């Protein structure tokens, strides 16, 4: 919802950190939560390597949700992030 | 099947997707005939095919798509990857954890009888005999792409000296010669399966299971002879792996020749215990053990031509001839691989130009020139 | 007819003005005539603990310019050990790319060249893409020489698969490159390799080109 | 995938009175131990051999066939993901077949299975309890060599 408030934010590195400190759990809901939260923070870090690699392995995971997830993450990430594109 | 509308043909796609929910629904010829026959539209039929028929149908498609069969009524091209798609079904893995299976050996298989896998493999070595414009290393890439579901529709050893046993005639577009030696993936112990394979002498760069164990051999002994319990299969099933198994120690030749090579750093060839004498008698009683390998085709000179030089520089470096059997075994070894082929020879002559003026004695110009 | 010196009596004489002309005749001489190298490779190596930052970098580039027909078998720590002594921002390079064109004999030198660029790495992570460069590099030059180093470089085990180490840690990224680009000409690379390797070179090919060449892995396709 | 949690009450499940439960907790780490390799599962893979070796001396023989009958393939399956305690497992086997090689010999048999030492392997009814433990075990015995020789 609150999209534009979003660059305006100082400390970005603890706060992806604390985002993505969740993906590793074995809840595939809750790796879908995480991919949709990058997904939707793909305006402030386009350059996360962590993210990419993230999305690039959970895009082909053996699931119904998270794969839908990993799917609309990997969207976001591919509007900007030329690199993710190429990968 | 028979009008050729092409920018209509969609929407009669549409009528198959909507008033026939099941391909396999009102006659099963002439559908089977649509999806496998001798266009643009298969990938999506197939793919409805696959993702909304019932399981029964299913299984009697498989059954009389593979079964023995010489009237040409299925493509192999779609029925490979059509297989493949129904063993990776989406819906036969819902949620379980991604990518975690046992690399030993596969359990969850689909299991077939022995005259369809028969007609598979026979279709398989069929379909890869075209060659239009992939040449040569593309068919071998694209029987390494197929292998994996090979292995995965019989997961048996039964069935796998029944496919290794099976070996056609003929001299023109063979293709044979590859599956068969494309065992080493199955580690396969058939003696039979050897001796044809070493009777095609057929190099492939295939990617062996067993391989894994040979290297960690290898290393162990390279580490027991550099170092000085672990000296019993240094020495023993180094050799048992080299008379059984000669294709992998061949395949393994690369990385042998890289080692012992501390004989430029001690030119002393006195104080060392094992690093010096070892590790050099291991590889010649190796080589020595592989007469018929030697004197063998082409794509071996960068490891044969390596050994020689090694050994020559360890034979150049010693102490004034300090061993008498290591020479003499090294003699008759040059000796019997000269016999055998003369390329040896020929690619050697360059090397022994140069030790021929290092010795100069009675023991060098042996070749140089019971019961 | 020759009764002189000047060659082991021109070295350690006086400034190193004289020292850079004799080294330049050397280089001179080796570049034409293919012989005499094996017989002053050692000389050349011996003259680096001459504590002036002139001579070091003239010995890199001799040993560049002769960076053929040669053989290091031990004479390797006499000449990579001018990183440690001091920065040498600009010399840095030159001793990276010298490594990277050499051969090394065995796989010791392999083993040290390997553990002192990761060194200067956990040390000085502002050039690592010189790092990765030398590293192809030394993968390209000779890839049978790591054979019997890849299950010592990577933390593996027969029977477990655990341990797996950081993705973005720019320690494992090297080896990782390094192994990729001595995987081309290997006849059975994936036999020793992990579980999570495969997905970490279908990982960096897909990301990067210029250091990730293309393998043919079964996990893989095309 | 979450299973590899139930390891931290395997232990707390074989410490029970009840045989069912053990025999259930043996067969349960087996498979944790043939899916996933990790040190703390070795760890209780060897915790659960001490237990069972730790068993046959206070298990009368009623019990001892209840219990070794479903747990052999549990073994079978520790020396299948875990090598280095092939030994121990040999040596428990040995002693469980020494036990068994008394417990025929004291009362009289049908097929008298000790006569039957010098007999091969054939690939691939209603019997003693006894013989019945006697041919697990050596089947049992003949899948861990096949397993490990290839």
């Amino acid at each position: 919802q609150s999209e534009k408030h979003l660059e305006k934010i100082l400390n970005v590195d603890e706060f992806v950190k604390r985002i993505f400190s969740v993906i590793h759990s074995n809840d595939p809901v809750a790796r879908a939560i995480t991919l949709r939260m990058l997904g939707s923070l793909a305006s402030i870090i386009p350059e996360r390597k962590n993210a990419h690699h993230s999305i690039r392995q959970s895009l082909d995971s053996h699931d119904n949700v998270e794969v839908e997830a990993a799917v609309f993450a990997a969207a976001n990430f591919s509007a900007q992030s030329k690199d993710f594109a190429v990968g | 099947e028979a009008v050729r509308l092409g920018p209509s043909s969609g929407l009669l796609v549409d009528w198959l997707e909507m008033l026939d929910p099941e391909v396999v629904s009102s006659c099963p010829d002439l559908q089977l005939r649509l999806l496998f026959s001798r266009p643009s539209f298969r990938p999506y039929l197939l793919t409805l095919f696959t993702h909304q028929s019932s399981w029964p149908t299913l299984h009697q498609c498989i059954r009389v798509l593979l079964g023995k069969s010489r009237e040409q009524r299925f493509d192999p091209s779609a029925s490979l990857d059509f297989l493949w798609a129904c063993i990776h079904v989406p819906r036969i893995w819902q949620g379980r954890d991604q990518r975690t299976p046992q690399k030993r050996r596969e359990e969850l298989v689909l299991r077939v009888q022995g005259p369809e896998l028969i007609s598979l493999v026979e279709l398989i070595l069929a379909e890869a005999e075209t060659r239009s414009q992939d040449g040569d290393t593309a068919a071998c890439s694209l029987i390494q792409a197929r292998l994996p579901l090979l292995l995965s529709c019989c997961c048996g050893d039964d069935e796998s000296v029944r496919k290794v046993t099976e070996h056609l005639s003929g001299c023109i577009q063979q293709w044979g010669d590859s599956v068969l030696g494309r065992r080493c993936r199955d580690l396969l112990l058939q003696l039979y399966l050897q001796r044809p394979e070493l009777r095609v002498p057929v190099p492939e760069v295939l990617l062996h299971s067993e391989g894994a164990a040979s290297s960690s051999v290898c290393k162990l002994d390279g580490l027991i002879h550099r170092f000085i319990n672990r000296g019993a299969d240094a020495s023993m099933a180094c050799r048992k792996l080299a008379v059984a198994h000669p294709l992998l120690l061949l395949r393994h030749l690369p990385m042998i020749a890289a080692l012992l090579h501390g004989r430029t750093h001690l030119n002393f060839q006195e104080f060392r215990q094992q690093n010096h004498l070892s590790c050099f008698l291991h590889v010649l009683g190796l080589l020595e053990l592989l007469q018929p390998h030697v004197f063998r085709s082409e794509h071996q000179g960068a490891l044969w031509d390596c050994l020689l030089s090694f050994i020559r520089l360890l034979l150049n470096y010693r102490k004034s001839s300090r061993h008498l059997a290591a020479f003499i075994n090294k003699f008759v070894q040059f000796i019997h691989k000269y016999i055998t082929y003369n390329a040896p020879a020929a690619i050697s002559f360059l090397q022994k130009h140069a030790d021929p003026l290092h010795d100069l004695s009675f023991d060098n110009s042996d070749l140089v020139m019971t019961a | 007819s020759g009764a002189c010196g000047a060659f082991v009596h021109g070295l350690e004489d006086e400034m190193y003005e004289v020292r850079i002309a004799a080294v330049e005749a050397l280089c001179m001489l080796a570049q034409s005539s293919p012989s005499f190298a094996e017989k002053c490779l050692d000389f050349l190596v011996d003259m680096f603990n001459d504590e002036i930052e002139e001579v070091r970098l003239q010995s890199i580039h001799t040993m560049r310019k002769i960076s053929n027909n040669i053989t290091l078998r031990e004479d390797q720590l006499d000449t990579v050990l001018a990183v440690l002594e001091d920065s040498s921002r600009d010399i840095r390079e030159a001793l990276h790319e010298l490594l990277c064109c050499t051969n090394v004999s065995t796989k010791e030198g392999i083993h040290l060249a390997l553990v002192e660029l990761l060194k200067n790495l956990t040390k000085y992570p502002t050039d690592r893409d010189s790092i990765w460069k030398c590293l192809k590099f030394l993968g390209s030059r000779h890839p049978t020489l790591v054979l019997p180093l890849v299950p010592e470089l990577l933390s593996t085990h027969p029977f477990f698969d655990t341990a797996e180490p950081d993705m973005d840690d720019p320690a494992y990224i090297a080896v990782l490159v390094l192994i990729f680009n001595a995987a081309k000409t290997c006849p059975t690379m994936p036999a020793l390799f992990s579980d999570h390797t495969f997905r970490h070179y279908a990982y960096l090919r897909d990301s990067l080109s210029h250091l990730v060449p293309a393998l043919r892995l079964p996990g893989r396709k095309l | 995938p979450s299973m590899h949690i139930c390891l931290d009450f395997i232990p707390e499940l074989i410490a029970q009175p009840e045989l069912e439960k053990q025999i259930f907790a043996i067969q349960l780490l087996s498979h944790l131990c043939i899916q996933y390799a990790l040190p703390k599962s070795l760890s209780v893979a060897r915790l659960a051999v001490n237990v069972m070796g730790t068993l046959l001396t206070v298990l009368t023989q009623a019990k001892r066939y209840a219990f070794f009958m479903p747990t052999l393939p549990s073994l079978v399956s520790f020396c299948r993901a875990f090598p280095p305690l092939y030994e121990d497992i040999m040596s428990l086997l040995i002693q469980i077949g020494q036990v068994c090689a008394s417990d025929v010999a004291t009362q009289t048999r049908d097929i008298d299975p000790i006569i039957t030492r010098l007999q091969q392997i054939k690939e691939k009814g209603s019997m003693d309890p006894d013989v019945q433990l006697c041919h697990c075990i050596e089947r049992t015995v003949i899948e861990i060599i096949n397993m490990s020789v290839s």
